[PDB]
């Protein structure tokens, strides 16, 4: 019940993958590549002032990806921003705050 | 002892009991949950002579490494130890003026610049600097404001009630799951939901609404969320472990 931490591990979703799609344009023009598809297959959830989604992307090859994306809350309206990467990531990485 | 007791029309003279700060993009609840009920215990505690908001940036910037990790978490029986050891200076001070240690990690709430981005800026916990940010008098060693000791409480309802109502506003901590993000009005109460995480918050006292005895909340994420910054969420069964992480203190030299 660590107050502040992520959450333990879930199972990638099409709402994870939703997000993924809708920062894609936003990940996009920052590391200025162009992906086919961002695949995520891992993710942690943690309680800010929203909710910061820290996703586990796959890019090209067989190496993943790491996204901090900050969500709204249902008050403000249905954001979304990238807010930090982390390109050139580890197939087998634990997903971890940063 | 009474039916309801509400901290912001007992102590009014208090502004920071009525109070909604907006805690960004990071998991500093550890620490606004702690530092808040700690700005409201030493107005208390001091008959309202003395009225500060107690230094976040300073909980999470100095106590550092040994309450947790910064914006990835945190310990609130933690943050209170670290009170009593080595103090808090301040962020708001009154007056007007201005604190010592503001909390410079940008809000999530608002819209700002030019264009709904607000947080998604710096979101990266800033060094411990024992000086105060310039143009506040005094310095920082002596804008620093100690506890006398810190405990948990009980997993009770009565001893919560106690604490409250003889010493002020306390810190807890309890599980967020997704339908929470959602309340506005009523006593919350959990039913569904992926378990989002563990978030820490600020308990002012209590009531019924219909029949459901409820703890009074204020959550850290600005005034449009829920009733005005703040909650309610069932009181009595230690629902989602509000009962279960209760922590205060009580402040030093008053």
């Amino acid at each position: 019940m660590i107050p502040g931490g992520l959450s333990e591990a879930k199972p990638a979703t099409p709402e994870i993958q939703e997000i993924v799609d809708k920062v894609k344009p936003q990940l996009e023009e920052k590391t200025n590549e162009t992906y086919g598809k961002l695949e995520a297959v891992q993710y942690k959830t943690q309680v800010v002032a929203g909710t910061n989604y820290y996703i586990k992307v796959r890019a090209g090859d067989n190496k993943y990806m790491h996204l901090k994306v900050f969500k709204s809350l249902p008050g403000q309206n249905e954001d979304l921003v990238l807010t930090g990467y982390q390109v050139d990531k580890n197939k087998d990485d634990e997903l971890t705050g940063f | 002892l009474p039916a309801s007791f509400d901290a912001r029309e007992q102590w009014p003279q208090c502004p920071t009991i009525k109070e909604i700060r907006d805690q960004g993009s990071c998991g500093s609840c550890w620490a606004f949950g702690a530092v808040e009920a700690i700005s409201d215990r030493i107005c208390i505690h001091t008959n309202a002579h003395v009225s500060v908001e107690v230094s976040a940036e300073d909980l999470l910037t100095c106590c550092g490494s040994m309450c947790g990790d910064g914006c990835n978490g945190g310990y609130p029986a933690e943050a209170w130890n670290f009170w009593t050891r080595k103090g808090l200076v301040s962020g708001g001070l009154y007056e007007s003026h201005v604190g010592c240690r503001p909390y410079s990690i940008p809000p999530c709430e608002h819209h700002v610049n030019g264009s709904r981005p607000p947080c998604t800026g710096e979101g990266d916990t800033p060094k411990c600097s024992k000086i105060c940010e310039p143009g506040y008098s005094p310095t920082y060693k002596q804008d620093k404001h100690y506890g006398y000791n810190s405990y948990s409480v009980s997993n009770s309802e009565k001893d919560i009630m106690a604490e409250i109502y003889k010493n002020g506003p306390v810190e807890g901590a309890f599980s967020v799951y997704s339908d929470f993000l959602l309340y506005k009005s009523g006593v919350y109460q959990h039913v569904t939901g992926e378990m989002m995480g563990g978030h820490a918050i600020r308990i002012l006292g209590w009531g019924v609404e219909n029949g459901t005895p409820y703890w009074l909340v204020a959550n850290s994420w600005n005034t449009d969320w829920g009733d005005n910054g703040f909650f309610k969420i069932l009181r009595g069964q230690d629902h989602c472990g509000i009962e279960s992480e209760v922590v205060a203190g009580i402040p030093r030299t008053d």
